[PDB]
């Protein structure tokens, strides 16, 4: 009946075909239905039966719609078709590019015969007695399971040959659309086009003439594509006198998308409105910094973001720039000034970790990202010098790596806020630590005792059994010369702050490293607790 | 002809992501399966056919030519059930392995099981759907193939023991694990010899064992030399109850400055000396169970240093050791580490007969991004990710 072999399709083992009731209709919708079904009967696209099996009919000129929720539920599983699809950053420069909207090929796609009885539907009739109008479906029912996949797959069969017969020519097939671009001349394109258009057709294959097809630059995940170059979409925030939560947070949304592509975005200020919300619908008026910071925004938004296709022929360098403490951004770019991607990656928030690490993580994303956009690895030009790499990583306890990169210094740069000295320190007092808390109440004390005579001890009430003990690590921190050491039982210091973390989530932990950073020279120990270990049994 | 392999009772296939790769190693993946295809060994698919495994390119050991590699180790899992560990193996002057993984495409894959070994080669930027294909012949990789050949495996073996028995030859996956007292030109010569044998169709475990753990010896002590010490023994005691802090915690009473010196009494004296002499030998009553799981732990010394542990027990090793980077990894975490765990698990295979379940102080992803650069090994351990506790570490700092 049709030229393509048909994909050998199972119901889930052990299911059976659906049974669903055909819901009544109106006499002027059935009407329309029962015409629909005549064509599609005519065209061959549906056969007349009349089957245990049966689906649901409606109505939306009418246009039908039948709803297999069930048949799927009941569907095989098939092999996925990607949802990730090309990155813009990643794509070739053509000389030309067309679109080919093959939008009735999906029912141009033999359905396996042998799974087309489960397809079984019923058209209603205004006397709730009479026999239903019986059809199934012969081709892929717009709107099943397997439709996507095996459609993609027919039609990549089909390209097989036209591609191997054309190594210039480069075919994207998405959703109902195919990317056809290369770089021969317009006349010999415009010709191969005709020809890939006659050989599709040449299966059942139906394309718009030349007098349809869309036309450039062409959309795309938020961006304008035009054969030689990419600008992005300008995006437009709204200007209301009353804004609600879903409002905000919407623009919250499109504005966090905004900065990858743009530089400068914030929503520090916008975000702060949806703090104790009641209802999505409530209105909350815009503060002055929200009103301020939502005007650079749409100055920022004004301004053109055009970029710059993937030549194969040339360097992929990565740069990156730390805009706050754990905030980074980076640009992906092949020649000084013309990237082919940038973005930004927020600011990550641990239980304990350090900037050069933060880093090295940074590098990574934007390594495994690449490897995709362009299967390959960038050069990597960072803000840290390679004494403040070999120094850190060389000792750092957890397997790290960078790959090839190179120092650039453009501040702010990314260093270690500090150094926990390798041996104690000769002349520096130093602070016998213990903390004590009951488990239970929170309530706990935290001091120190120093060979120099200093004491002290505090009292806290509300407090844990870790925070305690990291309290008297404070408290000797801030009672200390410029010089100290300091024992501790802690096994949660022998840690988090022998592992030197730069930031936290515990603002404790903050202060503590607020401390060190501050010193000139700080040694810490550990000590078993509950020893006749001196010191730890003062406490 | 064909067996009809089925998998574990109620276990479905693999569906496993295939992760991003090197254009460079895509290229290589494509030329590659074509040859299979053209040769029969394998057939492109239909997308009716859901499963996944994960595959990859490798340049092993020394060659200019890229190797396909697959990791079947969740298809592994599911596959049913179905020779012992040579007990001396172990005890050989000397090993030499051998991949052998060729063998298996002169033999066809039961046809109802192949779906399941499906696989997928990407695509950059998924500028271009996948390419599906499905194994016709026992593929490399997966428990099944060492398995139903080893028929013709020993068939094609036995000339070869038969003459010699100074010889041990164990097959361990695409693997073949041979050893012998020989000197090292014999031993070679022999090897080829084999090769030669098999064309028709470097260890010394004799290092391997617990370490020993020496304590610092000193001059004069420190409090906080001191205090470190006892941290390490204390913990030590978990492993050796033995071992005693009770003199030198005594020294350590009052609140001296970290930096003063400390004159040892001759009790803290003797005491040392007593744990010295408990740790002059691994701990007693340690004895491999075979079914029990095999765990191998790593930890980070740095300067290129790496030590590792392997029991199966907590506080009760099998084995002990230290490993030091291989020359050109220097800026290379992931490069060493890669290297090791391929050297403990080789040398698990030798003594045990399978392979142990790695903790890695390395993040998932940055393993997961790099690992692959640096495999060279045909078949691919267990692995999860950890922190490395801080006294773990500088206990083991303290091998001889
Ligand atoms: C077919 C050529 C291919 C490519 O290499 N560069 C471009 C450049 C501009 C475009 F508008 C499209 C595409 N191409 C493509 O497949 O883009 C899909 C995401 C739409």
């Amino acid at each position: 009946i049709s030229p393509i072999e048909t994909v050998p399709v199972k119901l889930k083992p052990g299911m059976d075909g659906p049974k669903v009731k055909q819901w009544p209709l109106t006499e002027e919708k059935i009407k329309a239905l029962v015409e629909i079904c005549t064509e599609m009967e005519k065209e061959g696209k549906i056969s007349k039966i009349g089957n245990p099996y049966n689906t649901p009919v409606f109505a939306i000129k009418w246009r039908k719609l039948v709803d297999f929720r069930e048949l799927n539920k009941r569907t095989q599983d098939f092999w996925e078709v990607q949802l990730g699809i090309p990155h813009p950053a990643g794509l070739e420069k053509k000389k030309s590019v067309t679109v080919l909207d093959v939008g009735d090929a999906y029912f141009s796609v033999p359905l396996d015969e042998d799974f087309r009885k489960y397809t079984a539907f019923t058209i209603p009739s205004i006397n709730n007695e009479t026999p239903g109008i019986r059809y199934q479906y012969n081709v892929l029912p717009q709107g099943w399971k397997g439709s996507p996949a095996i459609f993609q797959s027919s039609m990549t069969k089909i390209l097989e040959p036209f591609r191997k017969q054309n190594p210039d020519i480069v075919i994207y097939q998405y959703m109902d659309d195919l990317y056809v671009g290369s770089d021969l001349e317009i006349g010999q394109h415009r010709t191969k086009i005709e020809e890939l258009r006659q050989h599709l057709l040449r299966w059942g294959l139906t394309t718009p003439d030349k007098k349809h097809q869309k036309e450039p630059p062409f959309l795309w995940m938020g961006y304008e594509l035009h054969p030689d170059k990419w600008t992005v979409q300008p995006i437009v925030l709204p200007e209301k006198d009353s804004w609600t939560v879903n409002d905000i947070q919407k623009l919250v949304g499109k504005l966090n998308w905004a900065s990858q592509i743009y530089p400068g975005i914030k929503v520090r200020q916008l975000c702060k409105l949806l703090r104790g919300t009641k209802a999505l619908t409530e209105v909350i008026p815009l503060t002055e910094e929200a009103e301020l910071e939502l005007a650079e925004n749409r100055e920022i938004l004004k301004e053109p973001v055009h970029g710059v296709y993937y030549d194969p022929s040339k360097d992929l360098i990565a740069e990156i720039q730390k805009q706050g403490q754990g905030q980074w951004t980076y640009q992906i770019y092949q020649e000084p000034f013309k990237n082919l991607k940038t973005g930004k990656y927020a600011r990550m928030r641990g239980a304990h970790t350090n900037d050069v690490k933060q880093l090295t993580e940074a590098v990574q994303k934007i390594t495994t990202e690449s490897i995709v956009i362009w299967g390959k690895t960038p050069k990597f030009k960072l803000p840290i010098q390679k004494e403040t790499w070999e120094t850190w990583w060389t000792e750092y306890w957890q397997a790290t790596w960078i790959p090839e990169w190179e120092f650039v210094n453009t501040p702010p740069l990314v260093k270690l806020w500090y150094q926990l000295e390798k041996e104690p320190i000769v002349g520096a007092e130093t602070f016998y630590v213990d903390g004590a808390a009951n488990r239970e109440t929170k309530l706990g004390k935290a001091g120190y005792v120093t060979n120099r005579g200093r004491q002290k001890v505090v009292t806290l009430t509300d407090t844990t059994n870790q925070k305690t003990e990291l309290q008297a690590i404070y408290l000797a921190l801030q009672d200390s010369g410029l010089e100290v050491n300091i024992v501790t039982d802690s096994q949660y210091a022998l840690g988090i702050i022998q592992a030197q973390p730069d930031q936290s989530e515990s603002e404790l932990v903050n202060q503590i490293i607020e401390q060190l950073i501050k010193k000139e020279k700080v040694y810490l120990a550990w000590v078993p607790a509950h020893k006749g270990i001196g010191g730890n049994e003062q406490v | 002809e064909t067996v009809p392999v089925k998998l574990k009772p109620g276990m479905d296939g693999p569906k496993v992501k295939q992760w991003p790769l090197t254009e460079e190693k895509i290229k290589a993946l494509v030329e590659i399966c074509t040859e299979m295809e053209k040769e029969g060994k394998i057939s492109k698919i239909g997308p009716e056919n859901p499963y996944n495994t994960p595959v990859f390119a490798i340049k092993k050991k020394d060659s200019t030519k890229w190797r396909k590699l697959v990791d079947f180790r969740e298809l592994n899992k599911r596959t049913q059930d179905f020779i012992p560990h040579p007990a001396g193996l172990e005890k050989k002057k000397s090993v030499t392995v051998l991949d052998v993984g060729d063998a298996y495409f002169s033999v066809p894959l039961d046809e109802d099981f192949r779906k399941y070994t499906a696989f997928t080669i990407p695509s950059i930027n998924n500028e271009t759907p996948g390419i599906r294909y499905q194994y016709n012949v026992l593929p490399q990789g997966w428990k099944g193939s060492p398995a139903i050949f080893q028929s013709s495996m020993t068939k094609i073996l036995e000339p070869f023991r038969k003459q010699n028995p100074d010889i041990v030859i164990y097959q361990y996956m695409d693997d073949l694990y041979v050893g012998s007292d020989l000197e090292i030109g014999q031993h070679r010569t022999k090897i080829e010899e084999l090769r030669q044998h098999l064309l028709r169709w470097e260890l010394h475990p004799d290092k391997w064992t617990v370490q020993p753990i020496v304590l610092p010896e000193k001059d004069s002590w420190t409090v906080n030399d001191i205090q470190k010490l006892v941290g390490k023994l204390n913990w030590a005691s978990q492993i050796y109850p033995g071992i005693k802090v009770r003199q030198l915690c005594k020294l350590l009473r009052g609140t001296k400055a970290l930096t003063e010196v400390i004159p040892l009494t001759e009790e803290a004296e003797l005491e040392l000396a007593e744990n010295r002499e408990i740790l002059k030998e691994p701990v007693h009553g340690v004895y491999y169970d075979p079914s029990k799981d095999l765990i191998a732990e790593i930890q980070k010394q740095g300067q290129g240093q790496w030590t590792y542990q392997i029991y199966q027990e907590p506080f009760k090793n099998l084995k002990t050791g230290k490993y030091a980077r291989m020359r050109g990894a220097h800026t290379n975490d992931v490069k060493q580490l890669t290297e090791a765990v391929q050297k403990i698990t080789t040398e698990s295979i030798v003594i045990w007969g399978k392979t142990p379940k790695f903790k890695l102080p390395i993040q998932k992803e940055t393993w997961e991004t790099w690992w692959t650069e640096y495999w060279q090994a045909t078949w691919i351990p267990e692995w999860e990710f950890v922190n490395t506790p801080p006294l773990v570490k500088l206990w083991y700092q303290l091998e001889k």
